[PDB]
Formats: structure tokens, sequence, C-alpha cells
């Protein structure tokens, strides 16, 4: 089922061609905070969750389609 | 003032980390030491039992 | 011969609740089991060398046995059984010096009748019997290496 | 006690660019062992990732706790990937020899 | 007609009753008020009678059990009849236990009317004779 | 509720140590007063810098900028630039938090 192992060459059948695998590193083996003052950042303003233009609201569970 | 207060808070905070860290590490040695000692006493009723 | 109507339980009913993917699990946690209050560490030292200091605090019960795939704390050496022991934190009712009673979480060991058995302070313990675990104790699993000693954090 | 749409594969949005392979595996490897990680090269896909867990329950847990994590001063958006299509033929000759070797091995039929 | 649709038809009997707002004095179960016998169907064949009694005891005290078995081999046909001590336990069991899964198989529980007992003309077994004449039950 | 607060105060007063004894010449004083014009004298620059200690600077900018509006009744209108507008939804938070700073002036940090 989903629990079953997935072979390396058949897995390639599960993803679009845009992406390249990473090699696993060697160091990977399989198996309060107080008061602080903040620095100004612009980056959270920069990221958008919606497409730009006259496009409708993009629901969060549609992201991988659009 | 903001700049000054950040510096002060960070430096003051940093000192506490070092203090806590040393206490942490000192206490860790005491645990392993205590562990070996009990192993030593094992090498050489105030209990709860159940049916 | 026809298996005329016996009136005894069968494993089939058991396999519907406590059945892990690897195999059916003999032990089911008691209602009084609770996540431990403090942090308890298990120290393993095959003789002079000291192996990774385990951290038991996370969950209420641990199952120790041969199956690395079934057991929370695998113990590889052959002398240990498939299901060997359960380390169980349970709430127990205790009476204080004032005479007031109350609830205190305490750790216990229970051995599922393993063939080699388990030795607590070098004394083997009887199966299907819960044993309260003291501040400092040594746990031995059959004939294998790495005797385990338990210490909680505050103990100093 | 799981919904049917849970999957071993996770899709990750808002990933800071040129993050290291080590840092990636260290972030996602806490919840379980990792079968594979793919990172988007093409500039339209650049900055997003797929992570396959060896265990379905770890992937469940990584979705459940991983979401909204702050890496490189940004929130991490994790979702399940819906493996809804196949991109290649299943290569009947290899599967045939593999099944022949299994059936030969255990005398099945 | 598949058995699963029979399991669904009893459940829709209940949901439909809820939607219409029918009172319990005129519920469908009130047609079976006289009897305390319930049919259980679709059981796994591995289950023995200790299992059936072990589970269906949640709603009351079982008086008698009839897991019908093959005459030659003795293996289970998959269906048995249970008599409860309370008649109201039948209502509880038909509502609550219809369509549950045991070993991956859904079962149907339905009221049985005028259940007719098996004749003791056969001398095939002794324990069955004890079960018929005396039956399972608490002994003081 | 507020009558339980009144009740608590009486209990609180009665259970201070040696509270009603006056043999040596001790005195109790109980003064009830108001912070006059506290809403109007809030400075929005200092309010921004004090909100930044407690919340993400984006939220602090939103709150402080939200107080800066044109107020208009009939044919007259002016910009609010000094005090807070008490009819905002989060104004209660601002008052309590800014009131906290005033409490630290009346007490000490130590007390």
């Amino acid at each position: 089922e989903r629990n079953r192992p997935l072979s390396d060459e058949e897995l390639d059948a599960m993803f679009p061609e845009g992406y390249k695998v990473l090699p696993p590193p060697a160091g990977y083996v399989p198996i309060m905070t107080g008061f602080h003052m903040q620095t100004e950042d612009r980056t959270m303003k920069s990221v958008n969750d919606q497409p730009s233009g006259n496009l409708p609201f993009l629901k969060p569970d549609d992201i991988q389609y659009f | 003032a903001d700049r000054k207060a950040r510096e002060a808070v960070e430096m003051r905070a940093q000192v506490e980390r070092k203090m806590a860290q040393k206490e942490k590490e000192k206490h860790e040695e005491k645990l392993r030491e205590m562990a070996q000692k009990a192993r030593e006493r094992r090498a050489g009723e105030n209990r709860d039992i159940s049916e | 011969a026809k298996e005329k109507p016996s009136f005894e339980l069968s494993g089939a009913l058991l396999e519907d609740t406590n059945t892990f993917r690897g195999v059916v699990i003999k032990y089911s946690e008691p209602p009084e089991a609770r996540i431990p209050k403090k942090r308890w560490r298990l120290y393993p030292f095959k003789n002079d060398e000291v192996l990774p200091v385990m951290y038991i605090h996370r969950q209420s019960a641990y199952l120790l046995g041969r199956h690395r795939r079934i057991a929370d704390i695998p113990i590889d050496h052959p002398s240990c059984s498939k299901q060997h022991a359960v380390f169980q934190y349970r709430l127990v009712e205790y009476t204080r010096a004032d005479g007031t009673v109350g609830r205190r979480v305490k750790p216990y060991i229970i051995d599922l009748g393993s063939g080699n058995g388990t030795f607590l302070n070098n004394k083997r313990i009887e199966p299907q019997r819960y044993y309260e675990l003291k501040e400092k104790d040594v746990l031995k699993f059959g004939f294998s290496s790495r005797e385990y000693v338990l210490l909680h954090e505050s103990s100093d | 006690r799981l919904p049917p749409e849970v999957n071993r594969i996770l899709y990750i949005r808002n990933l800071p660019y040129k993050i290291t392979a080590e840092e990636m595996y260290d972030i996602f490897g806490k919840y379980g062992p990792i079968r594979q990680i793919r990172v988007g090269n093409t500039p339209e896909t650049r900055g997003t990732a797929y992570v396959v867990y060896e265990d379905i329950f770890d992937a469940k847990n990584a979705c459940d706790h991983l979401s909204g994590f702050n890496v490189c001063n940004r929130y991490l958006v994790v979702l399940y990937y819906n493996a809804n299509r196949a991109f290649q033929k299943m290569d009947t000759k290899k599967k045939e020899e593999q099944l022949k070797l299994l059936k030969e091995k255990y005398g099945i039929n | 007609m598949n058995p699963l649709t029979k399991v669904k038809l009893i459940n829709e009997l209940n949901e439909r009753e809820v939607q219409l707002g029918v009172a319990d004095k005129v519920s469908w179960h009130s047609e079976y008020k006289d009897s305390a016998w319930i049919f259980l169907g679709g059981l796994p064949y591995e289950l023995t009678e200790g299992d059936i009694i072990c589970v269906f005891s949640q709603y009351g005290e079982i008086v008698n059990i009839n897991l019908v078995r093959d005459k030659k081999t003795g293996k289970s046909k998959g269906f048995c009849f249970l008599c409860y001590e309370d008649q109201r336990s039948t209502i509880l069991a038909v509502d609550n236990f219809n369509g549950i899964k045991i070993k991956g198989r859904t079962i149907r529980v339905d009221h049985v009317s005028n259940y007719r007992a098996p004749k003791d003309s056969e001398e095939i077994d002794d324990v069955t004779r004890q079960l018929q004449e005396k039956g399972c039950g608490a002994r003081t | 509720p507020p009558p339980l607060l009144v009740y608590k105060w009486c209990q609180g007063i009665n259970n201070l140590q040696d509270v009603w004894e006056t043999s040596e010449g001790e005195c109790n004083v109980m003064l009830e007063s108001r912070f006059e014009k506290m809403y109007e004298k809030i400075d929005l620059t200092l309010l921004n810098r004090l909100l930044r200690l407690i919340v993400d600077h984006n939220i602090a900018d939103y709150m402080t900028a939200k107080n800066n509006v044109v107020i208009n009744y009939k044919d007259m209108n002016h910009t609010n630039s000094y005090g807070i507008i008490r009819g905002l939804q989060f104004a209660s938070f601002i008052v309590q938090y800014y009131g906290l700073v005033m409490d630290l002036l009346v007490l000490g940090l130590h007390r």
C-alpha cells in the first residue's frame, strides 16, 4: 500500500521533471526564552500568498494546482 | 535609546546563558558520577510491588 | 472430528485492539498509566565504556524486546526475548507523613514472563508482577551486556 | 485514526533560496528517516521542495508540527502532495523479470 | 442483493426515524418488543462463541447462544442467534452494533421474531445438549 | 464582576498585618483618584516605541498608524495626531498597556 517501499527508478514516475534529487549527507543517519528586543524586517511584507492581477482568491488547498 | 537598550539587554542576557550553561554542564558531571557510584554499590523494604 | 462449541476466548478478539504491524502485543497499558512528572534517564555502560544516555521522560510506557521494529527500546543481544519488559509510569495513591493521601506518579517495571528473565539489583523478579523502581537501581536483561541505571534530573 | 489523504510526500513552500542539503535534511529528518528530497531547479519552481518520508506516520507528524516553522526569517508552508498522476510507463520487462525472480525464489506458482 | 446493503438498510431505518421525529412507543423496534432474540450475520469464521458472548455482553446479560455450525465438519456458517436477558438489550444491540467491524468484516444485527429452537432428536454432541437444555448463565 | 472586586478590597484591607492598631500613632490612608486626561495626552511616537517592546513591529505600526485619522462631524474635520481614538476596537488594550507604564511610575520598579 502506501506503507510499501518505493523503488528509486519508479519514484521518478511520481514527480514532474522540474526537480533534481538531493544526495543524502553522511552526517545524516536514518533512525523558556526571555525578553528580547526585535530587529525591523521587511521580508514578511514581501511574501505574498495570492496571485497578482485580477485573479480570484486562491484557497490554501489549491496551491499545488495553481 | 532603542539601540542602547538592545545592546544592554543582549549583553545582560548573554551572561545568564553562560551562567546557566556552566551549571548545566557541572550538574551533568555529577549525574554520571552518581551513576557510576550506584553501579559500584551494585557490584559489591520501601518499595511498591503488585499482584 | 467436529470442533463442537467450545466456550473459551481465542486470540482473534485480542488481535483487534493490541495488534502492532509487526505482531500482536501481549501488554496493554493500565488505566492508571500517565506521562511522567519528572525527567528520568537510563544509563547504559557495557563495562567500562559508556553508551548513549537514554531519555525516558517522553512517554508513559516503554516496551523492551528483541524486535527493533516493535520495541521502543531495542536490546539486540540474543539472550533477550521478543517482548521482554515494560517500563511503566503509573499514578499510585500514597500517604504522606501528615496522614493525607494523594496521587503520585511513579515508575515501575513489569516483565512479561521472559524466559531468561530480568534482574533488579541482581535479583530476578517474578513475571506479571509490578515492581516499584527506586531512586537508584540496576536493570539486567538476561545474559546480555549493558546494565542500565536510572536517575532523574533533580537527583543531586 | 487518519484521513485518507495523508501521504508520505510533503510539498514545501517559502523555502529560502540556496539553502544547503545538510540544513534541509537536518530540519526534516527529525520526524523520521527520509526516503528522498527533491528541490526545484527551474526558476518558476525554484524555492520549493518535495520530501518523501519512509514512514507515513512521521510524514503525518511533520505536517502536523512542521507548518509555520521559521527558517531564514520566513514561515514554512507544508502540505501533503497529492500524487495524482504517473509520468512514465511502468516498464513491463523489468517488472516481469522481477516477478519471475521472486516466484522462482519462493516456488509460488 | 449484497449483504452490505442489508446492513445499510437497517441503519437508514434508524436515521430516517430520527429525521421524521418518531416516538419510541411507535418505533420500528416496537414490532419486536415481544422477543428477546437477535440475529447476527456475517461473522468471521474464526470467532467462537466465547468471542460472541464476550462482545455482545456490553449491552446486557446473554441467556442463550446459537452459532450455527456445519453438520459434517462443525465449522461455523457465520451466523448465530443470541437471546438476551432483557428485551431492551435487543434495541441497544441492533442500534449500536449493526455494521461494526470485527477482524475487518461488517456484521448485521437484526431483531428475530418467533425464533424456533433446534430439536434434540439428534444425539450428535453432548455439550450442545447442555447448551440447549441449560444454556450459559451466571450461577449463584 | 465589579462587586466582587469591592468585596475583595475589604477582605484585602482587613487582612493586612496590624492594620487597625493606632496605639503608637500609625496611620492608614486610602486615596481614590483618576488619571486625568490620560487618553488625550498619549503621544503617538512614544506609543509606537512602547508598543514595539510588546508586539511584532508590523502590528505596532498598524495600531499607531490607525490612530492617525481625519475626524469629521457635519461640515468640520481635522486630523487626530495627538491622543488615541477611544472608539477603536483594540483601544482597550492600548489603555491597559499604557496604564501599566503609569503604574510603574507611581510604584517603583521595586515595589
